[PDB]
C-alpha cells in the first residue's frame, strides 16, 4: 500500500510544524 | 422473537411470517434490517490522539526533566533559561505523537487481518431457489438458514429439521459442556429454561460437531446468548509474543545499566557542582547536571522494543495476506521463519481440484472367459461442456454405443452437483463436488441421446444433455456413500406410469476396490454376460495403468442393479445396509478423471529444497498413482527410488513404531491414511526437534492442527479447521505456504535490523554524554540538542526501516534454529562496537574544534580537560570562550550524519551496501533528505540557533563531519564481512 508513504510525508509535517512553532515563539516573546 | 426455544416449529415460522420452503423475500429482510438491525456487536472505539499524547507525559522520567527545566529557570530568575522547558516539551511533544500514530497504525493494520475473512452464514431466500452465501453480518431474524459439520453457527436459530441421523454440536465456547452434545427439533415447554436445555437451539460462535440441519433464525447481534456474554467485558487476551519476552527482559537489562551510567554522569560533576554555572551555588549546579543526567535518560533508555516487534508484525502480516497468507496466531510469526517439513494435502492444495473426466471405457466383446474394452478419450479439461469424445483419435458420436448411453445414465443419476454459467466471469463454474460436476461435465460432452444443443445459450445449454437423462428416469431417493462399501447408488424409475410402481433400477457408482467383488454381470452393448475371473482382472489392470501413468487417474467404477429390490423393502437410517442393496450388480464401465498439478508448485518445492525444507505429501490416491504425482511435481525424481521414502497408511501401520519414527525422517509421500497418521507423523518428525506446518480443513483434521507446529487450514475449509490454526490459506494454494514460509524469514531480519538500529544510537547517545564528563570535557550536547535528534530519527530514518526489501539470499540459507538466541553473543559485539564509534565520534568533533581547527582555539594536547572556570591564567597569558556553539555543531552534526550512516548499514543485517545499495529503500533515501533539509533549517534560519545553541558551518566544517561520520560505515561493512565468510552469517 501506498499508505506507507503518507505514514513518513505525515511524520515530516509534524516535526516541521514544530520547528515552526519554535520561531513563532519565538519572535511573539521577543515582542 | 422471545423463547423461541418454547415456541413449536410452526409457531417459529408463523411468528415471522416466513416460508421454510423459500425463506424470506427481499422486502422481508429489509423491514427486519430494519427492525432488528446487523447481525453485529457495536463497534466500541474508544480511544483518542489527544488523549494518548497526554497519557504519554504521565511516566515519571519525562515529568522530571520538565520539573527540572522549571526550576532551572525560576532559580536564575534573578539576573534561555526560559524558552529551554518550552522546546523540550514540544519535542517532547512532537515525539509523542509521532508515537502514538505509530502504535495505532499498527494496531488497527493487526486488527484489519480481520477484514481479510468476514463471518458467514448460509441461508435460504426467495430470490434464489439455491442456497446463497451471505455475510453474517446480513443474516436477520426469521431467516431460513443451513448448518453442516464443521461450520461455526452465525445467530441464534431454532431448529427446523434434522437432515441427518443426529446433529451434534461444540457449544463449550457457550455452556462449557466440553463433549458434543445432541440436539432435537421438539419443543422445550420451559420458557425460563437454561441454556443446556433448549436442545431445539444453536446458538451462535457455535460449531457443529457432526450432522446438518435446517433452521429458523430467532435472534441476532446483542441479543444472541454469546452477545449478552460478549457485550459485558472485553475479555482481551492482550498479548504478548514469546520473542516479545526473551527481548524485553534485554530491554530491561540494558535499561538498567543505562540507569547506572546517568546517574554516574551526575557523580563526576558532583565536585564540579560549585564551578561556575554559575557562580556555582549548590543548587543551581545540581539541576543543571540533573537535566543531562535525566535528558540521556529519557533520550536513550529503549524504549518500546516490543513496539519494534508489533511493527514488523503489522507490516509483514499485512504482506502475507495480499500474498493469500492470512495469519491468526501472531505468534507463530515467529515460529514460521523455522519450519522445517511441511506436510501438505494434495487434492486442490498441491493440484487444483479442477476434475474432469477424460478417459472411459466399457465392455467390447467377451469371448468365453475373454474380454475385449471400448475405450474412449474426451478433450476439453474446464468445467466447460466444450469438447469431443475420441476413439483412436478419431471423434465419434456416443450414442451409438448402448453402453455409453448407460455409462452417461449413470453419470447424471448418481449425481447431487450441477453446472452453471458465470455470465459476469463469462466462464462455466461448478455447483458441489468437483468430482461430480466433472461426471456433469462429461454428460454435457457425450450427449447420447442427440438432443439440439448447438442452437441454445451458454445458461441453458450448461445441463441440457443431464437433464434429458432426469426426463427418462425418475430418482427417488439415494443410498449415501459409505466406507464399507466405497460407493453410493440411487433408486431410480421411470418417467411415465400408473402404478406402475415397477420397471426400476438401481445405478451404483465409486470405487473399484467396493464396486467390482459385487457385480455378477457384465454389461456388453445391451446384453449381459456373467462376470468371471480373467474379465474382472482384465477390467483391474487397465485401471491400474491409468493410475500409473503420465495423467495418473482416480477412476470410478460404474454398475447397475437390473432387479433392485421393492421400494417397501429398503430401509435408509442405517447406511450400513446400503452395500447388500448394491449387490447382485451389472457392471457398465469406468470413468477415469484428472486432476492437474497446480502451476508454481513444481517450482515450488524446489524452492523449500534450496531452503533446507522438506516437504511430505499426504494424498488419499492409491500408493501407486501417488508416487506417479510425485515425480511429476518434483518431490521424487524421474528415476529416483522410493521403495522406502513412500508408504500406504496399512504399509505404515505394520512397521514396528521403532521403524515408523523412522520412516518419517525420510519419507516424502504418504498414501491413503487415516486421520489419526497426521498426528502420528507429527509426533515422530517432533522426536527429531522438526518444526512442522500441518495442512487440513476438515473437523476431523482439528487434532493435528493443534498439534503442529504450524496448523494451516484451507480457506474453502471448514470454521472448525481454522480455528485450530495459525494460518488460513485464501487460495488453498501450496504455493502460499511457501511464501508464507519466506515472509516468515523475511520478516524476523527485519525484526532483527530495527533494534540494531535501535540499540547502537542509543549506545552511542549514552557513550557521548559519559565521555563529555568522564574525560572532563565541555558538554558536547546540550539536553535540548539531544532529544531533537532523538525526534529527527526515530520520525524519519527509524521509520523508513519498515520499508526495507526481503534480505538477499535469504532462502538459500537452511531454517533458522528454533532457540537460537535473538541476540547472538557476537552480534552484541557489534551492537557495542558501532555504538561506540558513535558516541567517540561526535565527541571526538566538539575535541577536534576545540584543538586542530584553524578558526578554533589552539589547545593541542593541552587539558581542554582543564576545569572551566579557567581565569586563573596559569596557562593562559583566553578565557572562558568554551561555551562556543562551534564545538556542538559538529558533535550534533556528525551525530545527525552518523544516524543517517549508520541507517544505511540497517539496510540488510549481514549483506554489504556493494551487494544491497543505498538506494534498494527509497523512502529510506527520501526520509534521510527530509532530515537533513531539518538540521540545515535550524541552523541557518536565525531565530532558532539561539534556541538551540548552534553556529552555522562553512564546506571546511562539513567536510570534517564526512570523515568522522562515514567510516562508521567502513566500520559496521568490515563488521558484516567477518560475518558473512566467518560467523556463517
Ligand atoms: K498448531
Ligand atoms: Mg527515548
Ligand atoms: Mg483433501
Ligand atoms: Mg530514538
Amino acid at each position: 500500500m501506498e499508505r506507507s508513504t503518507r505514514e513518513l510525508c505525515l511524520n515530516f509535517t509534524v516535526v516541521l510544524i514544530t520547528v515552526i512553532l519554535i520561531w513563532l515563539l519565538v519572535r511573539s516573546y521577543q515582542y | 422473537m422471545e423463547a423461541a426455544h418454547s415456541k413449536s416449529t410452526e409457531e417459529c415460522l408463523a411468528y415471522f411470517g416466513v416460508s421454510e420452503t423459500t425463506g424470506l423475500t427481499p422486502d422481508q429482510v429489509k423491514r427486519h434490517l430494519e427492525k432488528y438491525g446487523h447481525n453485529e456487536l457495536p463497534a466500541e472505539e474508544g480511544k483518542s490522539l489527544w488523549e494518548l499524547v497526554i497519557e504519554q507525559f504521565e511516566d515519571l522520567l519525562v515529568r522530571i526533566l520538565l520539573l527540572a527545566a522549571c526550576i532551572s529557570f525560576v532559580l536564575a530568575w534573578f539576573e534561555t533559561a526560559f524558552v529551554e522547558p518550552f522546546v523540550i516539551l514540544l519535542i517532547l511533544i512532537a515525539n509523542a505523537i509521532v508515537g502514538v500514530w505509530q502504535e495505532r497504525n499498527a494496531e488497527n493494520a493487526i486488527e484489519a487481518l480481520k477484514e481479510y475473512e468476514p463471518e458467514m452464514g448460509k441461508v435460504y431466500r426467495a430470490d434464489r431457489k439455491s442456497v446463497q452465501r451471505i455475510k453474517a453480518r446480513d443474516i436477520v431474524p426469521g431467516d431460513i438458514v443451513e448448518v453442516a459439520v464443521g461450520d461455526k453457527v452465525p445467530a441464534d436459530i431454532r431448529i427446523l429439521s434434522i437432515k441427518s441421523t443426529t446433529l451434534r454440536v461444540d457449544q463449550s465456547i457457550l455452556t462449557g459442556e466440553s463433549v458434543s452434545v445432541i440436539k432435537h427439533t421438539e419443543p422445550v415447554p420451559d420458557p425460563r429454561a437454561v441454556n443446556q436445555d433448549k436442545k431445539n437451539m444453536l446458538f451462535s460462535g457455535t460449531n457443529i460437531a457432526a450432522g446438518k440441519a435446517l433452521g429458523i433464525v430467532a435472534t441476532t447481534g446483542v441479543s444472541t446468548e454469546i452477545g449478552k456474554i460478549r457485550d459485558q467485558m472485553a475479555a482481551t487476551e492482550q498479548d504478548k509474543t514469546p520473542l516479545q519476552q526473551k527481548l524485553d527482559e534485554f530491554g530491561e537489562q540494558l535499561s538498567k545499566v543505562i540507569s547506572l551510567i546517568c546517574v554516574a554522569v551526575w557523580l563526576i560533576n558532583i565536585g564540579h557542582f560549585n564551578d561556575p554555572v554559575h557562580g556555582g551555588s549548590w543548587i543551581r549546579g545540581a539541576i543543571y547536571y540533573f537535566k543531562i543526567a535525566v535528558a540521556l535518560a529519557v533520550a536513550a533508555i529503549p524504549e518500546g522494543l516490543p513496539a519494534v516487534i508489533t511493527t514488523c508484525l503489522a507490516l509483514g502480516t499485512r504482506r502475507m495476506a495480499k500474498k493469500n497468507a492470512i495469519v491468526r496466531s501472531l505468534p507463530s510469526v515467529e515460529t514460521l521463519g523455522c519450519t522445517s517439513v511441511i506436510c501438505s494435502d494434495k487434492t486442490g492444495t498441491l493440484t487444483t481440484n479442477q476434475m474432469s473426466v477424460c478417459k472411459m471405457f466399457i465392455i467390447d466383446k467377451v469371448d468365453g472367459d475373454f474380454c475385449s474394452l471400448n475405450e474412449f478419450s474426451i478433450t476439453g479439461s474446464t468445467y466447460a461442456p466444450e469438447g469431443e469424445v475420441l476413439k483412436n483419435d478419431k471423434p465419434i458420436r456416443s450414442g451409438q454405443f448402448d453402453g455409453l448411453v448407460e455409462l452417461a445414465t449413470i453419470c447424471a443419476l448418481c449425481n447431487d452437483s450441477s453446472l452453471d454459467f458465470n455470465e459476469t466471469k463469462g466462464v462455466y463454474e461448478k455447483v458441489g463436488e468437483a468430482t461430480e460436476t466433472a461426471l456433469t461435465t462429461l454428460v454435457e460432452k457425450m450427449n447420447v441421446f442427440n438432443t439440439e444443443v448447438r442452437n441454445l445459450s451458454k445458461v441453458e445449454r450448461a445441463n441440457a444433455c443431464n437433464s434429458v437423462i432426469r426426463q427418462l428416469m425418475k430418482k427417488e431417493f439415494t443410498l449415501e456413500f459409505s466406507r464399507d462399501r466405497k460407493s453410493m447408488s440411487v433408486y431410480c424409475s421411470p418417467a411415465k406410469s400408473s402404478r406402475a410402481a415397477v420397471g426400476n433400477k438401481m445405478f451404483v457408482k465409486g470405487a473399484p476396490e467396493g464396486v467390482i467383488d459385487r457385480c455378477n454381470y457384465v454389461r456388453v452393448g445391451t446384453t449381459r454376460v456373467p462376470m468371471t475371473g480373467p474379465v474382472k482382472e482384465k477390467i483391474l489392470s487397465v485401471i491400474k495403468e491409468w493410475g500409473t501413468g503420465r495423467d495418473t487417474l482416480r477412476c470410478l467404477a460404474l454398475a447397475t442393479r437390473d432387479t433392485p429390490p421393492k421400494r417397501e423393502e429398503m430401509v435408509l437410517d442405517d447406511s450400513s445396509r446400503f452395500m447388500e442393496y448394491e449387490t447382485d450388480l451389472t457392471f457398465v464401465g469406468v470413468v477415469g478423471m484428472l486432476d492437474p498439478p497446480r502451476k508454481e508448485v513444481m517450482g515450488s518445492i524446489q524452492l523449500c529444497r534450496d531452503a533446507g525444507i522438506r516437504v511430505i505429501m499426504i494424498t488419499g490416491d492409491n500408493k501407486g498413482t501417488a508416487i506417479a504425482i510425485c515425480r511429476r511435481i518434483g518431490i521424487f525424481g524421474e528415476n529416483e527410488e522410493v521403495a522406502d521414502r513412500a508408504y500406504t497408511g496399512r504399509e505404515f501401520d505394520d512397521l514396528p513404531l521403532a521403524e515408523q519414527r523412522e520412516a518419517c525422517r525420510r519419507a516424502c509421500c504418504f498414501a491413503r491414511v487415516e486421520p489419526s497418521h497426521k498426528s502420528k507423523i507429527v509426533e515422530y518428525l517432533q522426536s527429531y526437534d522438526e518444526i512442522t506446518a500441518m495442512t487440513g480443513d476438515g473437523v476431523n483434521d482439528a487434532p493435528a492442527l493443534k498439534k503442529a507446529e504450524i496448523g494451516i487450514a484451507m480457506g474453502s475449509g471448514t470454521a472448525v479447521a481454522k480455528t485450530a490454526s495459525e494460518m488460513v490459506l485464501a487460495d488453498d494454494n501450496f504455493s502460499t505456504i511457501v511464501a508464507a514460509v519466506e515472509e516468515g524469514r523475511a520478516i524476523y531480519n527485519n525484526m532483527k535490523q530495527f533494534i540494531r538500529y535501535l540499540i547502537s544510537s542509543n549506545v552511542g547517545e549514552v557513550v557521548c554524554i559519559f565521555l563529555t564528563a568522564a574525560l572532563g570535557l565541555p558538554e558536547a550536547l546540550i539536553p535540548v540538542q539531544l532529544l531533537w535528534v532523538n525526534l529527527v530519527t526515530d520520525g524519519l530514518p527509524a521509520t523508513a526501516l519498515g520499508f526495507n526489501p526481503p534480505d538477499l539470499d535469504i532462502m538459500d540459507r537452511p531454517p533458522r534454529s528454533p532457540k537460537e538466541p535473538l541476540i547472538s553473543g557476537w552480534l552484541f559485539f557489534r551492537y557495542m562496537a558501532i555504538g561506540g564509534y558513535v558516541g567517540a565520534a561526535t565527541v571526538g568533533a566538539a575535541a577536534w574544534w576545540f584543538m586542530y581547527a584553524e578558526d578554533g582555539p589552539g589547545v593541542t594536547y593541552h587539558q581542554l580537560t582543564h576545569f572551566m572556570q579557567c581565569t586563573e591564567d596559569h596557562p593562559h597569558f583566553d578565557c572562558e570562550i568554551f561555551e562556543a556553539p562551534e564545538p556542538m555543531t559538529m558533535a550534533l552534526s556528525v551525530l545527525v550524519t552518523i544516524e543517517m550512516c549508520n541507517a544505511l548499514n540497517s539496510l540488510s543485517e549481514n549483506q554489504s551496501l556493494m551487494r544491497m545499495p543505498p538506494w534498494v529503500n527509497i523512502w529510506l533515501l527520501g526520509s534521510i533528505c527530509l532530515s537533513m533539509s531539518l538540521h540545515f533549517l535550524i541552523l541557518y534560519v536565525d531565530p532558532l540557533p539561539m534556541i538551540f545553541k548552534l553556529k552555522a558551518l562553512d564546506l571546511t566544517q562539513w567536510l570534517m563531519v564526512l570523515k568522522i561520520s562515514l567510516p562508521v560505515i567502513g566500520l559496521d561493512e568490515i563488521l558484516k564481512f567477518i560475518a558473512r565468510n566467518y560467523l556463517e552469517g
